[PDB]
């Protein structure tokens, strides 16, 4: 009854003491506010003092990150963050992709900043952090200049040291462990570039990579830049890592690296593919333990989608027209096995166990995710079940997570065309309400500042029709899809909403960063259970006009002799599938308690006071 | 206030940390900053650290024996209030007698 | 504000309060600075190394403006270094305080 | 929390005395590194303790 | 429209010198009347 009524009254055990979750300035505050003698002036230096430690988290500022997956979608993302002293102080937190149902992360998937106990001096911004047998890494370079200035014995020595450091289950950080890399990035230094850092972890090789590269503009796959390399080992020690390794560790992932403009963010190495598998598995029948098994998979990509598997099954069973070996597709019997068949030495009824070994099992699949299920046929009815799921690496630009800085301090998260914010310039506008008065700092007003619009960007409003099953379909659904971003000029899936009755409207945000916008610049159709439009100017058509700097909707009227960002195009019908698309001219978006300091502002405007 | 001044003594500890790392020698000896100065500032941040709330602890735990002393104040109260109604009742029978 | 007619009441003004961040200012160019309602402090320190010899002199000079502002709780911001050597150096070749 | 935390410090102190064995001067005068540096490390650190 | 201390110095309407009226599909309705340009003389300037 107790976990019934808190499910339904979850206000009957709140109490605004303890929480789940809450902060360590939440818990400061707490434990400076626990006396029995309170006064106006103790509640108020301890809230100037908890609004001290609220500026020192709201002003972080993330130089990199570290995406612990094959696919972004799919993991959780490690960012680390800096504050503003110049004795700089590091904080890491955690995002998961998982809680990101389309495009945009509820504040559930966001992880609170975490201060680093380490301290430590980065060269040039050169810091990563690294998953490796889920165990976060930390890995940054430091340099050592010592400078004579003179001409009698002119004396120029420079040290750069690679440091590691990982973190302990009881939130401590590792001593870290010095690695001499000078000779590497002064072979960089002697030519004339500017050094790029990638670290990443390899899982079929039990080691994580770290290459040092020239940053160039681009890299076009015949032209490597620059680059000297290194790999380390579980045990702390340098593994020599050869140039032909190198290059095609550095082929492997040239989407990942920083160009001189826009930082990447490094995902989890794997040159094509990875396979998720376990050998052995057991039955523990009441008669007997059959243990069948998978010992040594390897696995070759001949082309772009296509892959070589090579594996030996056998079945360890311990106390014919029977037992089988049987590989499966999602319906296609890939490779079918028997025991009296081409099977070399049949174990003898003397050993207790009895293995098998059938053959060297080759097959060629092609495809991105395979989920293969290997099955040892035990039958007259045991089936021993052993999927292998094959996943792909996909080597396109909407696999990298970009992350950028606006020269008016806002910072945000870039997948593809989703945009997320990940900084606050609430500290910027705090001290003027501060100084004023704790009231003005709990305002309503305060809770309603403008923010920053994450980029270039503009906003537009999609006013909708109704359900009335034709038009729409059955489901009762819209997806607002967007064409013309990147080279790829096609239906993507921007935005979802359930369809409702008699007017429903939403104002998205759409990006811009003058290198998208394709051919006559993105489109935004609508999507049904229905046929879906967008066939030629069903869709809702902006551009950019460099001359004005500002966005314009081609489509309004039916248009004739129009202007589009390619040229002036002949015959522009109306948008369909809308009512009316209009851009919304510095829309303002206050302060997003949903969003990545959310629980901060949360923890500001309601824990506090209560 | 000893709880709360003792905590702003670390970032301080990380400018003298800061400054110690550029290199003080010039000319013919290129330069001597010591190397483990961030390290020695973030190592007495966390015994600052672990002070500030040992003495945060007594705070607390001197506020807790203050009202742990109010509340047996509040039986010996009431013990006194029962006995002297208690008095005036055995006067009552008393004059009774 | 307080001043109706040239002349301050003691109500207008504040109590001196010590900043914890030590300071050591190059003659007297330390200055204050209101920015975004909040105090700010600059100031300028130098750092001479002087040979005084013949056979190797060496003579340098390092000119560093130096910010700290102070927070809600009275505690002073570690102060944020800027290497303005060059300026001052070129101010200083020219005959000029 | 002060029992716990107090203990974490003193492999970090021994990041300072690892760190201060290497020699900073370089040039005419070879190098000045003091080597106390890791006793004063773990004897602070046993104090910690 | 905007005054000095008496003086209307720029009085602005919407059907008239104001180019793109919105229309009423629209649930935010901008006007965007014009640039408005104006010379004023003196040191303190209240307007409104």
């Amino acid at each position: 009854a107790g976990v019934s009524e808190l499910a339904y009254y979850p206000e009957n055990y709140i109490d605004p003491t303890i929480r789940i979750g809450q902060t360590g300035m939440m818990n400061n505050l707490l434990q400076q506010l626990s006396q029995s003698q309170l006064n106006i002036d103790t509640v108020e230096d301890s809230f100037k003092n908890y609004l001290t430690a609220f500026e020192d988290v709201a002003n972080l500022q993330v130089i990199s990150g570290y995406h612990d997956s094959i696919n972004v979608n799919e993991g959780l993302t490690y960012l680390i963050g800096y504050s503003q002293t110049e004795p700089r102080i590091y904080y890491w937190r955690n995002v998961d992709h998982q809680k990101c149902q389309h495009g945009q992360f509820a504040a559930n998937a966001w992880g609170e900043w975490k201060k680093i106990e380490i301290p430590i001096n980065v060269w040039q911004e050169n810091i990563r952090p690294v998953i490796y047998k889920s165990r976060l890494y930390l890995l940054w370079l430091e340099q050592k200049e010592l400078k004579n200035e003179s001409e009698d014995g002119k004396i120029d020595i420079t040290d750069y040291i690679l440091k590691l450091s990982h973190i302990r289950y009881d939130g401590s950080w590792s001593s870290p462990f010095n690695f001499n890399v000078t000779d590497k990035i002064e072979n960089l230094i002697n030519k004339k570039a500017s050094i790029g850092m990638y670290c990443s972890s390899d899982y079929e090789k039990d080691v994580i990579i770290v290459y040092f590269h020239e940053k160039k503009d681009n890299y076009s796959f015949n032209s490597l830049p620059a680059r000297e390399g290194m790999t380390i080992n579980p045990d702390m020690t340098l593994s020599i890592l050869t140039e032909n390794d190198l290059d095609a560790i550095v082929k492997s992932t040239l989407s990942e690296l920083d160009t001189r403009t826009e930082y990447k963010v490094n995902n989890q190495f794997a040159t094509d593919y990875l396979a998720e598998y376990k050998e052995s598995i057991t039955t523990k029948n009441k008669l007997a333990s059959f243990t069948g098994n998978i010992f040594d998979l390897s696995y070759i990509s001949p082309g772009n989608g296509h892959i070589n598997l090579t594996f030996n099954p056998s079945m360890e069973i311990n106390f014919d027209k029977n037992i089988s070996f049987l590989l499966k597709n999602g319906s296609d019997i890939l490779v079918e096995l028997n025991a009296e068949d081409h099977v070399a030495s049949k174990p003898s009824h003397e050993s207790d166990p009895m293995v098998y070994d059938f053959n060297q099992v080759k097959v060629d699949i092609e495809g991105y995710d395979i989920p293969l299920v290997s099955e040892f046929i035990i039958k007259q009815d045991i089936v021993i079940e052993s999927p292998i799921h094959i996943k792909l690496k996909s080597k396109d630009t909407s696999n990298v997570i970009s992350l950028h800085k606006m020269p008016s301090g806002t910072q945000y998260m870039q997948i593809g065309p989703y945009r997320t914010r990940l900084n606050t310039l609430f500290s910027r506008k705090l001290a003027e309400r501060a100084n004023i008065g704790i009231d003005n700092v709990l305002s309503m007003e305060t809770q309603n500042l403008p923010e920053p619009q994450l980029g270039e960007g503009f906003y537009a409003t999609f006013k909708l029709p109704p359900y009335n099953k034709e038009e729409h379909g059955d489901e009762r659904w819209f997806k607002i899809h967007i064409g013309n971003i990147d080279g790829n000029s096609a239906r993507q899936p921007y935005y979802e909403g359930m369809l409702s009755d008699i007017e429903t409207t939403v104002t998205l945000f759409v990006p811009y960063a003058k290198g998208y916008y394709i051919r006559e610049g993105v489109r935004l159709g609508v999507g049904y259970k229905k046929i879906i439009y967008d066939k030629s100017w069903e869709s809702a058509f902006f551009y950019f006009d460099e001359t004005k700097n500002q966005f314009i909707f081609i489509n309004d009227a039916d248009h004739d002799s129009g202007m589009t960002q390619q040229g002036i195009v002949k015959n522009i019908k109306k948008y369909k599938g809308f009512i009316h698309v209009v851009v919304m001219k510095n829309n303002t978006e206050p302060m997003d308690f949903n969003g990545a300091n959310a629980i901060y502002f949360w923890e500001l405007f309601y824990y506090t006071p209560m | 206030s000893s709880s709360v001044l003792s905590t702003s003594g670390t970032a301080l500890h990380m400018a003298a940390a800061a400054a110690d790392l550029v290199p003080n020698i010039y000319g013919f000896a290129v330069g001597g900053s010591r190397f483990g100065a961030l390290f020695n500032a973030s190592a007495i941040g966390i015994e600052i650290s672990a002070s500030a709330t040992r003495i945060a602890a007594d705070k607390i735990s001197q506020s807790e024996i203050y009202r742990r002393r109010r509340q047996e104040w509040e039986i010996q109260r009431n013990n006194a209030e029962a006995e002297i109604k208690q008095i005036d009742a055995q006067l009552a029978t008393l004059a009774v007698r």
